[PDB]
């Protein structure tokens, strides 16, 4: 960025129920207020700009909006131009328009907005936006200088069988029980030093029992899953969780990945962890034993 | 008492044939004729092989053939003394040779590459007649700040004057202009380049043209610099978008932007309009004298968006004139020196202030009104007047006069021709007006032969004997048999594709008279024929009808040629093009290169006999002593 | 898979898009014919959809060197997708490519389901599993710009496909660019 | 039984014209694996019509896919004329 600054806000209007403001803020970075420039907009899929709000815009001085996108049915609006005459070096020039989804989806990626002079484009800078995700930034997990994608789901009537079947697909290469050592986290990613109590099944990582090893999940899975230290664990997933090199392998908190909180010794004893601690008993001798059917 | 003649080329060439006139002017009987060229000072013998002999039957006139070949021999000219005996006596002239072997052209496929991406290239070889030679060829590839990165040492032998090539840019390397340059491994000072840019692009999805109703812009225009932006996709599609479009003034190199002239207008429909108004213009330096802004130049940046943000391009139109009139006046195409009471024929040369030919534009001179004579396509107009017998400078100018231009607005020049120097002042001359079109090889053109002199020795004279350069060689040298009492006898010349793109014609005669005094009046001309391949080549569809082609589609190509040619193809995304239009080859790029060689330096005649030899690119030695002002320079006279 | 359209099953992108080409060489060893020897050419146009612009240049000894004249001919189609990358991206960084479509019909509205197929190599709404679509409308004689968003996850030359498909006709494009990867 | 009416015969020709392509689709698809891509890239859009085209029993729908077909399998045969 630099010679742009960008501030967009996408927030809910008060008084339908998902129409809402998008606001953009643009500042030029120099001694005089920039030339003609260019904010080059885009939809969040399902939204397209109030018109009675676009029009007031280009009516505008300093402002501008093309009839040829003036036209068009709001519906058929999905980026849009506006020329702006300046933008000030000294503080935020702001504006903003109402926007109204019209079409119902699952998983609607982000808005964003691009800023440049009308000479220059690779002096640019360019801001997402999007309800839930914090800055219009898609879910990543990355460690160093590696990264790997994040934006599927987090992990996900529960019968022994229900298990040696979910629980020998080919994914599979690791079943443990394992107690939680410590609980960290991060703005980014919180991880988990978990000890593995129990190789249930072995995978292409060479862990004797006892040993440590690291698990990693994005932010925003903190409901997904209640975290409490020395909790004990049942868990599997697939050997395509493993990150990094070995042997400081760790584990990726996937979706492929299962996760069932362990009751205690003394916890089973309740009438209604018997469901539970009796199926994974079970479980633990017809994969020690026997193994998977296939 | 007989007189033999020497006539050759002004400056030879190495590893080229050349040609010399042998001619035996009032001999009898058969004369064997010996021919020799030697190094110079001293005698190395370098060509002595041939032989001729003038019989009674060829009018005593010769052909000379020779080469010279190139053997262990600066900054100093290097010379040549040709020795032709006729039967005992012996006559001989010591001319300039150049070390010039002839032209490289280099191709690119592209204008512009990315760094990674490969530049394939071409060379072709050739002589000064444009014909493909073999040679050895040194090529250099030049980074941007001058320094060979890569270097090859390629023979041109049995490849039919066509040595393909290529080299790999490498992954992180200096943006910026690049070079290819090669010489001829004889002859390192002519060197020949082609440019090509480094950057790093995606390609454009339209062209966008800037242009000014008027190719300058005048400065009594109240209504400013008109401008008409247009966008259009690769295939062929209108565009919609907006534009931003911006001016400057150019002085020399250096370069002036309007701040204010900014604006921001609609392009629809792939067209848009816009103006520099002459407020902007004047206020944006800092208004002053108009007049002051003469001789400038403006310019137009233009940048579109795709109203769908995705691609931008720019483009802009550059140095368009600031002038007081819409045309300019030229008499470089027109000689320096008349006949005095002969008929001049005045080749004035038109061109709008851009630089191009000004088509059906009038002009006249000072004196005569009635005089009018527009201009032939090609920007030429053919005026020709009467001329006094007196010996004194013949002042023209020249003035254009186009109805709805003001008499201020209307253009001017002047030129001065000096009469034609004659031998002892004996007021004898030859005059050779030629009907003036666009020559065409196929059509005939007439050679009239005039001569003004008194009948005392009228009766003498048998016949003139005429020459022919181009490029800068002899393409022919004939006779043209007269009788008694004729002033006018008129010369078919058949026009071949040999004449392209431009031929001189050098007529003279000889005679014994007034006083026994050995006499040489002559004339030469200069025609600029239709420019155009000399034999074809031509591209065009293979189904003879057809709807567009699909991406991926078989099409059949049709490729119309010479027969026993080689083609080398090449197709380029136009889009390219939108990013770099500059450094492409061109059949005009290469006449230009072939005329800027001519070693004639002026378009007619000469100050006196002598001259019209040494200007057109020859010399005449005669046993008698008249011989042409040695020409020991290489290029024509520093303008 | 049965409705009134093309499937992705059944869409072969286009993907060779040279700047140049035909860098080729041909010899009028043919019957000369009022002078002039003609060849037929056997070429097969590649995949973008632009103007291509052909040059020739003739050697012989008889009669010399010769450019001939630029000789254009211009590959399109009704319907199309442009996949606009740019030159480089930075592995991590999160952008917006667009593809844009353009619909050159003379009379109606075209509706597409056009899709931007999953990279594991890129950090997209697209997952081995879920795909990612939107159905969309032009209006006649112009484009509509499709957003997709991403993030580079591999340095190297990495690659970008989208495919659409008209319903009610049977037209379909898909265009397969590459774009540099490069790390911070 | 009697005879067909107008709309009923041309109707039944047409399809019948049409299944005896897509029959021998399958062999002409496989022929394309030599061929230059564009050859798979327009036999595959051309094979859907077809089949969505033979189901719809519209006419239009119908013959207009009979034609598409039957050029590329024209384009297919001049294809492999030119390699023996
Ligand atoms: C003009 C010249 O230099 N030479 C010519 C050439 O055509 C040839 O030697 C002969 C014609 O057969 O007559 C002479």
């Amino acid at each position: 960025c630099n010679k742009f600054d960008l501030k967009v806000t996408i927030k809910p209007a008060p008084e339908a129920k998902n129409t809402m403001i998008l606001e953009i803020c643009t500042r030029y970075r120099g001694d005089q207020d920039a030339t003609m420039s260019i904010l080059d907009i885009s939809m969040m899929t399902g939204f397209a700009p109030d018109t009675d709000d676009l029009k007031q815009l280009a009516n505008g001085v300093d402002r501008y909006i093309s009839k040829y996108e003036l036209d068009k049915a709001f519906s058929d609006r999905n980026t849009l131009i506006i020329y702006l005459d300046k933008v000030s070096h000294s503080e935020d020039d702001c504006l903003a328009f109402k926007v109204h989804q019209y079409f119902n989806v699952e998983l609607i990626q982000p808005g964003a907005v691009k800023v440049y002079a009308y000479y220059n484009l690779e002096e640019s800078c360019t801001r997402f936006y999007h309800p839930e995700k914090e800055d219009g930034k898609l879910n990543k997990l990355c460690r160093d200088e590696l990264c790997r994608c994040a934006e599927e789901n987090c992990f996900i009537k529960v019968t022994l069988e229900e298990r040696l079947d979910k629980a020998c697909e080919p994914g599979v290469d690791y079943v443990y029980k394992t107690r939680l050592v410590k609980v960290q986290l991060s703005n980014d990613f919180d991880e988990y030093i978990m000890a593995i109590e129990q190789t249930i099944k072995s995978g292409s990582d060479e862990v004797q029992v006892g040993q440590q090893r690291t698990f990693i999940s994005p932010i925003k899975c903190r409901e997904a899953l209640k975290l409490e230290e020395k909790k004990h664990y049942l868990m599997w997933g697939l050997s395509s969780d493993f990150w990094g090199e070995k042997p400081n392998l760790s584990y990726i908190i996937g979706k492929d990945t299962w996760v069932e909180h362990w009751p205690e010794e003394d916890e089973c004893q309740d009438e209604e962890n018997q469901k539970q601690c009796q199926d994974l008993g079970a479980f633990t001798e017809s994969m020690v034993v026997f193994g998977c059917p296939n | 008492s007989p007189m033999y003649s020497i006539i050759t080329p002004n400056i030879l060439r190495l590893e080229s044939e050349e040609t010399m006139v042998l001619e035996a002017h009032d001999a009898q009987g058969d004369v064997p004729v010996t021919v020799t060229v030697h190094d110079f000072p001293g005698k190395k013998l370098v060509l002595s092989s041939e032989k001729t002999v003038l019989t009674p039957a060829t009018n005593h006139m010769g052909n000379v053939t020779f080469t010279i070949p190139a053997n262990r021999e600066k900054g100093r000219n290097k010379f040549v003394t040709v020795q032709a005996t006729f039967g005992t006596q012996v006559v001989e002239k010591v001319v300039l040779v150049s070390l010039q072997s002839g032209y490289l052209f280099i191709q690119t496929d592209k204008t512009i590459y990315t760094p990674g991406s490969t530049v394939l290239y071409r060379i072709f070889t050739v002589n000064h007649k444009l014909l493909p030679v073999g040679r050895t060829v040194m090529v250099n590839i030049e980074n941007p700040e001058g320094i060979p990165v890569k270097q090859d040492s390629l023979s041109s032998q049995n490849q039919l004057g066509v040595l393909p090539l290529s080299w790999d840019i490498p992954e992180l390397v200096n943006m910026g202009q690049w070079k290819i340059r090669a010489y001829y491994e004889n002859s390192p000072q002519q060197v020949f380049s082609t440019e090509f840019e480094v950057k790093e692009y995606v390609l454009p999805s339209f062209e966008v043209i800037v242009e000014p109703t008027e190719k300058f812009y005048y400065i009594y225009n109240e209504k400013g610099l008109e401008v008409t932006i247009t966008a259009r996709f690769l295939y062929g599609k209108k565009v919609e978008g907006t534009a931003f479009v911006i001016f400057g003034i150019q002085d020399g190199e250096q370069r002036i932007s309007l701040p204010e002239s900014l604006k921001r207008i609609p392009i629809e429909d792939g067209s848009g309009e816009v103006v520099l108004s002459r407020k902007v213009l004047l206020d944006g330096v800092q208004n002053p004298r108009a007049e002051d802004l003469v001789g400038k130049s403006l310019y137009v940046s233009a940048t579109v968006i795709l109203h769908s943000g995705s691609d931008m391009v720019q483009a802009e139109r550059s140095g368009i004139p600031i002038v007081t009139s819409p045309y300019q006046i030229h008499f470089t195409k027109t000689p320096k020196y008349f006949k005095p009471g002969m008929p001049f024929d005045l080749m004035v040369f038109v061109t709008n202030p851009d630089g191009s030919p000004a088509y059906r534009v009038p002009v006249a001179v000072q004196g005569e009104d009635t005089v009018q004579s527009l201009t032939q396509g090609d920007g030429v107009a053919k005026l020709s007047i009467n001329t006094h017998p007196s010996q004194k400078p013949l002042s023209i100018t020249v003035r254009t006069k186009k109805q709805e231009l003001s008499e201020a607005e209307q253009a001017t020049r002047t030129m001065q021709a000096l009469p034609y120097s004659t031998v002892g002042n004996s007021n004898n001359y030859l005059h050779l007006s030629v009907l003036r079109t666009e020559l065409r090889p196929g059509e005939t053109l007439n050679v009239n032969f005039l001569l003004r002199m008194d009948r005392a020795h009228e009766a003498k004279i048998r016949y003139y004997t005429y020459l022919i350069m181009n490029k800068g060689r002899l393409l022919k040298a004939g006779r043209q048999v007269r009788e008694p009492g004729q002033d006018l006898v008129v010369l078919p010349l058949s026009i071949t594709t040999d004449f392209i793109p431009s031929f001189r014609l050098v007529a003279y005669y000889t005679l014994i008279g007034a006083s026994g005094q050995r006499e040489v009046v002559a004339d030469s001309v200069w025609v600029d024929v239709k420019d155009s391949c000399v034999g074809s080549l031509v591209v065009k569809s293979g189904q003879s009808e057809d709807r567009q082609p699909v991406p991926g589609q078989q099409m059949t190509l049709k490729i119309e040629g010479d027969h026993g040619a080689r083609v080398v193809l090449v197709a380029v995304d136009k889009g390219v093009f939108v990013l770099n239009k500059k450094n492409k080859l061109t059949q005009s790029k290469i006449w230009d290169v072939v005329e800027k060689a001519d070693i004639g330096c002026t378009p007619g005649s000469g100050k006196d006999y002598a001259g019209v030899f040494s200007d057109a690119g020859l010399t005449f030695t005669s046993s008698s002593g008249q011989q042409t002002a040695q020409r020991a320079e290489l290029q024509c006279p520093q303008p | 898979l049965d409705e009134d359209i093309i499937a992705e099953e059944n869409i072969v992108s286009r993907s060779e898009f040279p700047e140049s080409w035909l860098w080729n060489v041909e010899d009028l060893k043919e019957p000369p014919k009022n002078g002039i020897s003609t060849k037929l050419m056997n070429i097969f146009l590649k995949d973008s959809i632009t103007t291509w612009e052909i040059l020739a240049v003739s050697m012989s000894d008889k009669k010399g060197i010769c450019v001939a004249d630029p000789f254009e001919v211009t590959v399109m189609q009704d319907f199309f997708i442009d996949l606009r990358l740019p030159y480089s991206v930075v592995r991590n960084e999160q952008v917006e490519i667009r593809a844009v479509l353009y619909n050159y019909r003379q009379n109606q509205e075209l509706k597409v389901r056009v899709e931007l197929l999953h990279n594991p190599a890129f950090c997209s709404l697209a997952t081995t599993k879920r795909r990612h679509q939107q159905t969309v409308t032009i209006p006649p004689k112009s484009s509509l710009s499709v957003p997709y968003v991403i993030v580079p996850l591999k340095t190297g030359l990495q690659e970008v496909e989208v495919k659409a498909a008209v319903y009610h006709h049977f037209i379909s494009d898909g265009v397969r660019k590459s774009l540099k990867v490069v790390p911070e | 039984t009697s005879l067909p009416t107008s709309n009923e015969y041309q109707n039944e020709k047409l399809a019948n014209e049409l299944k005896s392509l897509l029959d021998e689709l399958n062999v002409n698809e496989l022929a394309t694996g030599s061929l230059n891509t564009y050859y798979k890239r327009t036999i595959k859009i051309s094979g859907q019509k077809a089949m969505y085209a033979l189901k719809s029993k519209d006419f239009k729908k119908m013959s207009e896919a009979k034609y598409q077909l039957q050029k590329i399998y024209n384009e297919i045969d001049e294809a492999l004329k030119s390699k023996y």
